[PDB]
């Protein structure tokens, strides 16, 4: 099993920074893309954004324009991202995944998934 | 901005009978990029099927994919008490991704 | 007299190929000047290996193969036998027990501007760990699964492409190192550059 952690709950003041660290070990996180979904309580989850370690794309929801940035570290072997003037209903855990692979051509799905990290946008 | 209509959630599923899960692509999409990971209640996720082709990783193979384009099903000809959990069908194929509409499913 | 064939002026221009579309000029029938390399030179990390630099113009080799190459300062390490990194694994590899230099320089200026360039790409995420010499030109949505994508990305069909993302004002090991990898050859065919 493929270890994919995270960092602690957050709490971070409306329309603020964050930074939501998600550290992969165990398998080769350089051939291995990064995901990164919202679940709030009680509605289901949905993107923040996912990129690509090696081949340096990024990418993110339409509602999450020039407000959601999502940086690699392949020295750490982490993937972080950053919402920037996160509304205060934010409010969720905010996910990482990536394919459980190895090797240049490696596995094709989504096996691994981060404990979650959760975000609380309170005053 | 993709919508994946499903069958109802909280569909009433118990071990003894067949049970099937099923979403459409709002356009018939390519099936090898899809797939169902089921959410715990109150944990992270994990991996099912894509494109029915692989098993139920960490899941005896009663889970199993189905449907070509849009109604895609995941069949578990003999359910198992321990699914009591919230699936939704992964869309990992042109760059929009849809996450969310609420395909639970419970157990007894 | 002698001559002196063009190693000075590829080693020297605005635009250096790519980390994949790397250079592959061969020279032949010239007394190479070494001298202004390593006799007196500028160039950082001349670090070569296979002959010492020192009274390299002594040595004959069969086909120079002067290679050109726009690679960050942290990955300069990377061109060496094997080693690891994006560098010699999915790009150009240098064999085993390989004989040629290595001249690593800085090149902050001359076509490093600001915005990461058009050109100066990466090449990473390929089936397998490339072969010593082969140039990797061909580009293609690199399957990162069981399903051939019929040539549009998204998921996995990751684009093996990366620019290299630097300005002018980057750290000290992110400024593009400009390197050649000056390939010697001594195998069973007559030796053609010498000279002093």
């Amino acid at each position: 099993q493929m270890q994919l952690v995270q960092s602690g709950p957050e709490v971070k003041k409306p329309g603020t920074s964050v930074k939501v660290s998600c550290k992969a070990s165990g398998f080769t996180f350089t051939s291995s893309a990064v995901q990164w979904v919202r679940q709030a309580r009680g509605q289901r989850l949905e993107w923040i954004g996912w990129i690509v370690v090696g081949s340096g794309n990024t990418d993110y929801a339409q509602q999450f324009q020039e407000r959601v940035t999502i940086t690699r570290d392949m020295s750490t072997s982490t993937a972080y991202m950053e919402l920037s003037s996160l509304g205060s209903e934010d409010t969720a855990v905010y996910y990482c995944a990536a394919p459980n692979c190895s090797g240049g051509s490696c596995y094709d799905g989504f096996d691994l998934w981060g404990q979650g990290t959760m975000v609380t946008v309170s005053s | 901005e993709i919508v994946l209509t499903q069958s109802p959630g909280t569909l009433s599923l118990s071990p003894g009978e067949r049970a099937t899960l099923s979403c459409r692509g709002s356009q018939s999409v390519r099936s090898s990029y899809l797939g169902w990971y089921q959410q715990k209640p109150g944990q992270a996720p994990r991996l099912l099927i894509y494109g029915a082709s692989s098993r139920a990783t960490g899941i005896p193979d009663r889970f199993s994919g189905s449907g070509s384009g849009t109604d895609f099903t995941l069949t578990i000809s003999r359910l198992e008490p321990e699914d009591f959990a919230v699936y939704y069908c992964q869309q990992y194929g042109s760059s929009p991704w849809t996450f969310g509409q609420g395909t639970k499913v419970e157990i007894k | 007299i002698t001559n002196l064939c063009p190693f000075g002026e590829v080693f020297n221009a605005t635009r250096f190929a790519s980390v994949y579309a790397w250079n592959r000029k061969r020279i032949s029938n010239c007394v190479a000047d070494y001298s202004v390399l390593y006799n007196s030179a500028s160039f950082s990390t001349f670090k070569c290996y296979g002959v010492s630099p020192t009274k390299l113009n002594d040595l004959c080799f069969t086909n120079v193969y002067a290679d050109s190459f726009v690679i960050r300062g942290d990955e300069v390490r990377q061109i060496a036998p094997g080693q690891t990194g994006k560098i010699a694994d999915y790009n150009y590899k240098l064999p085993d027990d390989f004989t040629g230099c290595v001249i690593a320089w800085n090149s902050n200026n001359l076509d490093s501007k600001v915005g990461g360039n058009y050109n100066y790409l990466y090449r990473l995420f390929r089936k397998s760990n490339l072969k010593p010499f082969e140039r990797d030109i061909s580009t293609e949505i690199y399957q990162a699964g069981s399903t051939p994508c019929n040539g549009v990305e998204g998921f996995n069909c990751y684009f093996p492409l990366q620019s290299y993302g630097f300005q002018p004002t980057n750290g000290v090991g992110y400024q593009p190192y400009r390197v050649v990898v000056l390939s010697f050859e001594l195998l069973h065919a007559p030796a053609t550059v010498c000279g002093p």
